C-alpha cells in the first residue's frame, strides 16, 4: 500500500490521473519506435503478497544486426527494420562456453536482443535499469528465461531492460594488428546502451537515469 | 425559521413560501412566483409578493389565461364605497374592446399614468365600454361619481402608481426618503384607519385642491401610524432610498429618518418655485434664507478641481455606491458648491469626490462619491492611465484633498512573494525625488489614508531606464506567486519580470494586517480572481 | 518602578512574590484587565475585558502603535521587527540590526560602517545597500574605500555589550569566492555578513574560551 507524501497538512487534495504512453489494442501493448515502426508486446498479471499489478513486457526487441557467418568477429551494424516486430516470445541467448548442447532454441547465434518490462502506470520520468545477462540453456517455454525483472519493476516502480551480448570466442577474439582488434561483446554492450539511450523515452523512461548492471564474470566486462 | 430543531446546513433552512405550500410553487429566490395554478389543475391566479393570499377582486372570476405579467396594483372597489349618478357624470374617455380579455386590455390601457384613477365597464351591451375617469374632484373616501344608473358592475382603483396627472400639477415619485424644511400640516391617521392608498388619495387631492404646493410627504411607521404632510418651498431633499448611507453602525443623532417601514416624497415636476411672487398668497414663503457665507468663514482649499476630459461615462455598467442630495434652486445659486463641499467635510468618510450639476433648474444635483479611480494593470508610475468611471457626465467635479497623519496606524508586514496575477491598483504615486527612508513612510501614510487599501507595492517600476521608485495602492492582492520558501529548487511557477525589481529589503509588496471583521463597505466592485482561460472540469482524483 | 516595597521585608530571601503583571492587576482591581501568563511576563496579546480591542506589548507594558485593531491579532511583531521598522521612520542609527528568521536579534551584530568620510560615525546603510549592488569586498572597497566593519554582540533587547567585543575588521585582506549568485534581498542574507560573523567569532575564539557571544 502506497500513501502520499506531503510537506504540510491540507484539507482538499487533488491529483491528476496517471497516464501511460503505451497504446493498448485488444490487450496487447504497442509502442511506436521513431525510426523503424511499431512494437507489439505482451501483458502479464503479477502477484506480490496478495496484491496484483499489470506489467507490459516486450521480450525479443533487437538492437543490432545478427552476426551469422559474415559479421562474426566484427563490430555490430544496426538493424534497420520497418513494420511491426512481434515482441511476444523470448529469443536465444549467446553461446556460453560451458554448455551441455541440449537440443533447444535457448542458446544460438543471433542473440543481440533486449527484454523490456514496464509497469502499468510508471512515474512520468521513470528510472531505467539495464541488466546484462546471457542465460544458460533453459527451456523458455515458461516465457521469461531465468530473469523476470518484471518483479523488480512492479515492486520498485521503474523500467527494467535485460539484454544479451556476445561472450566467449564470439565475444572476444583478437588476431593481428587491425580489424580483428576485439572487444566485440563490449561494442554490443555499447550498442545496447545507445539503443536504450535513444528509444526509451517512448516507453515512459528517462534516459538520464540509466543504471548499468551485470554479475558473475559479466561484471568484469561491465566495469570497463 | 427551520421546520425542526436539527438544521444540519444552510441549505436546510427554508424560505417563507417554501415553508408551507398547499398547491403552491416557489421561485429560485425562494418567495412566491407571480402565477399559481388553481386547485391543482385549472386556471392560474396571480398572488401577492409577500403574503400567499391572492388579490382576488382583480381576476378571481374569469376562468382564463395565465401569465399575469402586468402588476395588478389596481383594486376593485366594493359597491359600498361607490355612489351612482352624482352631479358631475363626465368620463374623460373610453374604448370599444375586442372581446378578448377586455379587462386586461383596459388595464394595459392604463399602464400610462395620465388621469385614469378608476374604470367603469358596461356589460349591458356586447360592446364593453371602459369609461374611465380622472384624478380630480370626484380615512373613508369613496368613489364620488359614476355615469350610468340602472345596472351596477364594479369600479377599480389604481393604487400607489408612480407618476400622476391631476389636472393642475404633474406629480412624480421622487425617491428621496426624507425632507429638510417647509411643511404646513403634518396630520396623522389611525392605524386601523387607512391602507396607505386612501391616505395617498387624500393627500394628493388635498394638494391638488390647494395652490403652490410643490409636493407632499407620506409615511407609514412599523407601529401602524400613518403621517401625511404637504410640502412647499423645501430647502434641499436628502437621503434617497438607493444610496449607501447606512454604515452598518449605530445611528448617531438622527441621520435619514428623524422620527425614530415605508416613506416617500412626491414633487410637482413643473413647479413655479422661483416664479412665484412673495407677496401674493403669502403661503409660507418665509423659509429662513440663512446669511451669506463670508470668504473667511470657510477656505474650501480642501478641494481641487478636476478636468472632465479624464472622466469616462460607463453608466450602464458602473456600480459606484454613492448618494444624491437634491437642491431646489429657490435660494441656492452658485452657493450649492460651498454647501455641498462643507457637507463633504461633515461626512468624515465616504466623500472622496463631490459632483455638482443641474437637471432642469428646479433640481440642483450634488452627489457624494467615494474615490472612483480605475487603474489599468500596465504598472507605470506616470498615473495618467488611471481614469475615473462615473454614471453621468458632471458639470462641476471636485476632489477632496488627501491628508497624511503624523504616524502610521498599522504594522504592515512584508509578503514573502514576488509576483501577483490579480492586481487591482488604486493609485500609482511616483516617489523618485525623495529618498527611501522617507518615501516608504509617505507610501505607508498613503495606504493608511485610503479605507479599502489592503496592500501597497513599493518597487522600481521601470528598470530598463535606470529606476523609478513608486508606491502602488493595492485594493486587492491576487495570486501570490514566487516565494522564497522553496529556496530556488524546483520552481514551476514563473517568477516576475526582470524590470519589476521587488526583491531588496525596503521594497517588496506589503500587506495591511488582516482586519478580522471584514473589509469596509462601499468598496469598488467585489474583486474577482483572474478568470480561467480554460474550463477545469473534474477529471482529477480527489 | 524599583523604588517600592511589598510592605513586609523578611530576613533572607522571600519564598515567592507577585510579579509586575500581578502588581498592576492588584493596582487596577483595588476598565481594562492586563492578561498575564503563569510566569511573570505579559502575554504578547493584551485585550480589553470586553473583546473589542487587542494590541501587542513587549512584557513591560507600553503598546506597539500599529497593533491596535478590532478583535484578535495574528503574527504579533517582536522586538527586532519593531526596531527595524522604526529605523525606517527616523530613529538615528541608519544601519539595520541583524535579525533572525523570526523577529529576533542575531547574537552577533555588525554596524559595519566606520570612518565614512574620514569621520567616525555610522553611514546610512539601509539606503547604501540598494542603488550600488556590492557582492565582492574588492568591488566594495573600489566603490567605497576607508569603510571598515565594526562588529560586536548584543543583548536580548539588542543593547551592545559594554566595553566588550567592540571589534573592527578590515575589508582589504579577503579575496572573494561565491561571486556568481543573485542578490539575497537583505544584507543579513548576504555572504559578506557570514564572512564578518565567522571572522569575529574566530577572533573571539581565542578570547573567552568560547566560540560564541555569551548568553544570558
Ligand atoms: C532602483 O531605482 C533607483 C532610482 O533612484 C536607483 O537609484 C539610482 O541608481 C543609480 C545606479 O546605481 C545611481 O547612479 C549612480 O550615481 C552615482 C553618482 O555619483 C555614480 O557615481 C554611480 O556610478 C551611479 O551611476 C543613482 O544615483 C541612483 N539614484 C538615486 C539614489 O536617486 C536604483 O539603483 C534602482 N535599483 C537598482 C538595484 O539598481
Ligand atoms: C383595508 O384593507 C382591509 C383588508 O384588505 C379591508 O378590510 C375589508 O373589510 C370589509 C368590510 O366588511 C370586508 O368585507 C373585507 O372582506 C375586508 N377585506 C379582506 C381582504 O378581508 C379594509 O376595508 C381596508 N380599508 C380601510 C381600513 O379603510
Ligand atoms: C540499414 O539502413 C541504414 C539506412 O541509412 C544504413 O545506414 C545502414 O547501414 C543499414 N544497415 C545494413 C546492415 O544494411
Ligand atoms: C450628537 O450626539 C453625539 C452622541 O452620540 C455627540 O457626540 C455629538 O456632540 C452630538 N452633536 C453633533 C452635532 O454631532
Ligand atoms: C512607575 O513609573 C511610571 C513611569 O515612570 C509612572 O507612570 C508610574 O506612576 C510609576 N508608578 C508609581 C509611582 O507607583
Amino acid at each position: 500500500n502506497c500513501r502520499l507524501l506531503l510537506r504540510e497538512e491540507a484539507t482538499h487534495i487533488y491529483r491528476k490521473p496517471g497516464i501511460s504512453l503505451l497504446s493498448y489494442e485488444a490487450s496487447v501493448p504497442s509502442v511506436p519506435i521513431s525510426t523503424h515502426g511499431r512494437l507489439l508486446g505482451r501483458s502479464q498479471a503479477i502477484q506480490v503478497g496478495t496484491s496484483w499489478k499489470q506489467v507490459d513486457q516486450f521480450l525479443g526487441v533487437p538492437y543490432a544486426a545478427p552476426p551469422l557467418a559474415e559479421r562474426r568477429f566484427q563490430a555490430p551494424e544496426p538493424l534497420n527494420w520497418t513494420g511491426s516486430w512481434d515482441a511476444s516470445k523470448p529469443r536465444a541467448s549467446c553461446w556460453q562456453p560451458g554448455t551441455r548442447t541440449s537440443t533447444s532454441p535457448g542458446v544460438s547465434e543471433d542473440c543481440l536482443y533486449l527484454n523490456v518490462f514496464i509497469p502499468q502506470n510508471v512515474a512520468p520520468n521513470a528510472s531505467v535499469l539495464v541488466f546484462f545477462h546471457n542465460t544458460m540453456d533453459r527451456e523458455e517455454s515458461e516465457g521469461w528465461p531465468a530473469i523476470d525483472g518484471s518483479f523488480l519493476a512492479a515492486v520498485g516502480n521503474l523500467i527494467v531492460v535485460t539484454a544479451s551480448y556476445r561472450v566467449g570466442v564470439f565475444g572476444f577474439l583478437s588476431s593481428g594488428s587491425g580489424e580483428v582488434s576485439g572487444n566485440w561483446g563490449l561494442l554490443d554492450q555499447v550498442a545496447a546502451l545507445t539503443w536504450v539511450q535513444t528509444h526509451i523515452r517512448g516507453f515512459g523512461g528517462d534516459p538520464r537515469r540509466v543504471s548499468l548492471a551485470a554479475d558473475r564474470g559479466g561484471a568484469d566486462v561491465a566495469s570497463i | 425559521t427551520t421546520i425542526s430543531a436539527g438544521a444540519f446546513s444552510q441549505t436546510h433552512c427554508v424560505t417563507d413560501c417554501q415553508r408551507n405550500e398547499a398547491g403552491l410553487q416557489c421561485d429560485q429566490n425562494g418567495q412566491y412566483r407571480a402565477s399559481q395554478k388553481d386547485r391543482g389543475s385549472g386556471k392560474a391566479f396571480c398572488v401577492d409578493g409577500e403574503g400567499r393570499r391572492l388579490p382576488w377582486w382583480e381576476t378571481e372570476a374569469p376562468l382564463e389565461d395565465s401569465q399575469c405579467l402586468m402588476m395588478q396594483k389596481f383594486e376593485k372597489v366594493p359597491e359600498s364605497k361607490v355612489i351612482f349618478d352624482a352631479n358631475a357624470p363626465v368620463a374623460v374617455r373610453s374604448k370599444v374592446p375586442d372581446s378578448e380579455f377586455p379587462v386586461m386590455q383596459c388595464l394595459t390601457d392604463c399602464t400610462e399614468d395620465e388621469a385614469c384613477s378608476f374604470f367603469t365597464v358596461s356589460t349591458t351591451e356586447p360592446e364593453i365600454s371602459c369609461d374611465f375617469y380622472a384624478w380630480t374632484s370626484d380615512l373613508r373616501c369613496q368613489v364620488k361619481v359614476r355615469s350610468h344608473g340602472q345596472d351596477s358592475p364594479a369600479v377599480y382603483l389604481k393604487k400607489g402608481q408612480g407618476s400622476t396627472t391631476t389636472l393642475q400639477k404633474r406629480f412624480e415619485p421622487t425617491g428621496f426618503q426624507n425632507m429638510l424644511s417647509g411643511l404646513y400640516n403634518p396630520i396623522v391617521f389611525s392605524a386601523s384607519g387607512a391602507n396607505l392608498t386612501d391616505a395617498h388619495l387624500f393627500c394628493l387631492l388635498a394638494c391638488d385642491r390647494d395652490l403652490c404646493c410643490d409636493g407632499f410627504v407620506l409615511t407609514q411607521v412599523q407601529g401602524g401610524a400613518i403621517i401625511c404632510g404637504l410640502l412647499s418651498s423645501p430647502s434641499v431633499l436628502l437621503c434617497n432610498v438607493k444610496d449607501w448611507m447606512d454604515p452598518s453602525e449605530a445611528w448617531a443623532n438622527a441621520t435619514c429618518p428623524g422620527v425614530t417601514n415605508f416613506q416617500q416624497v412626491y414633487l410637482w415636476k413643473d413647479s413655479d418655485m422661483g416664479s412665484r411672487p412673495e407677496s401674493m398668497g403669502c403661503r409660507k414663503d418665509t423659509v429662513p434664507r440663512p446669511a451669506s457665507p463670508t470668504e473667511a468663514g470657510l477656505t474650501t482649499e480642501l478641494f481641487s478641481p478636476v478636468d472632465l476630459n479624464q472622466v469616462i461615462v460607463n453608466g450602464n455598467q458602473s456600480l459606484s455606491s454613492q448618494k444624491h442630495w437634491l437642491f431646489k434652486h429657490l435660494f441656492s445659486a452658485q452657493q450649492a458648491n460651498l454647501w455641498c463641499l462643507s457637507r463633504c467635510v461633515q461626512e468624515h468618510s465616504f466623500c472622496q469626490l463631490a459632483e455638482i450639476t443641474e437637471s432642469a433648474s428646479l433640481y440642483f444635483t450634488c452627489t457624494l462619491y467615494p474615490e472612483a479611480q480605475v487603474c489599468d494593470d500596465i504598472m507605470e508610475s506616470n498615473a495618467q492611465g488611471c481614469r475615473l468611471i462615473l454614471p453621468q457626465m458632471p458639470k462641476a467635479l471636485f476632489r477632496k484633498k488627501v491628508i497624511l497623519e503624523d504616524k502610521v496606524k498599522n504594522f504592515y508586514t512584508r509578503l514573502p512573494f514576488q509576483k501577483l496575477m490579480g492586481i487591482s491598483i488604486r493609485n500609482k504615486v511616483p516617489m523618485s525625488e525623495k529618498s527611501i527612508s522617507n518615501g516608504f513612510f509617505e507610501c505607508e501614510r498613503r495606504c493608511d489614508a485610503d479605507p479599502c487599501c489592503t496592500g501597497f507595492g513599493f518597487l522600481n517600476v521601470s528598470q530598463l531606464k535606470g529606476g523609478e521608485v513608486t508606491c502602488l495602492t493595492l485594493n486587492s492582492l491576487g495570486i501570490q506567486m514566487c516565494s522564497e520558501e522553496n529556496g530556488g529548487a524546483w520552481r514551476i511557477l514563473d517568477c516576475g519580470s526582470p524590470d519589476i525589481e521587488v526583491h531588496t529589503y525596503p521594497f517588496g509588496w506589503y500587506q495591511k494586517p488582516i482586519a478580522q471583521n471584514n473589509a469596509p463597505s462601499f468598496c469598488p466592485l467585489v474583486v474577482l480572481p483572474s478568470l480561467t482561460e480554460k474550463v477545469s472540469l473534474d477529471s482529477w482524483q480527489s | 518602578n524599583g523604588s517600592e516595597v511589598l510592605g513586609s521585608r523578611q530576613p533572607g530571601r522571600p519564598v515567592a512574590c507577585l510579579s509586575f503583571c500581578q502588581l498592576q492587576k492588584q493596582q487596577i482591581l483595588l476598565s481594562y484587565l492586563p492578561q498575564c501568563q503563569d510566569s511573570g511576563d505579559y502575554a504578547p496579546v493584551q485585550c480589553d475585558v470586553q473583546q473589542v480591542q487587542c494590541w501587542c506589548v513587549d512584557a513591560e507594558g507600553m503598546e506597539v502603535y500599529g497593533t491596535r485593531q478590532l478583535g484578535r491579532p495574528k503574527r504579533c511583531p517582536r522586538s527586532c521587527e519593531i526596531r527595524n521598522r522604526r529605523l525606517l521612520h527616523g530613529v538615528g542609527d541608519k544601519s539595520p540590526p541583524q535579525c533572525s528568521a523570526e523577529g529576533e536579534f542575531m547574537p552577533v551584530q555588525c554596524k559595519f560602517v566606520n570612518t565614512t568620510d574620514m569621520m567616525i560615525f555610522d553611514l546610512v546603510h539601509s539606503y547604501n545597500r540598494f542603488p550600488d549592488a556590492f557582492v565582492t569586498f574588492s568591488s566594495f572597497q573600489r566603490r567605497f574605500p576607508e569603510v571598515s566593519g565594526y562588529c560586536h554582540c548584543a543583548d536580548s533587547q539588542g543593547r551592545e555589550l559594554a566595553e566588550t567585543g567592540l571589534e573592527l575588521l578590515l575589508d582589504e585582506i579577503y579575496d572573494t569566492i561565491f561571486a556568481g549568485l543573485d542578490l539575497p534581498s537583505t544584507f543579513t542574507e548576504t555572504t559578506l555578513y557570514r564572512i564578518l560573523q565567522r571572522r569575529f567569532l574566530a577572533v573571539q575564539s581565542v578570547i573567552s574560551g568560547r566560540f560564541r557571544c555569551p548568553t544570558k
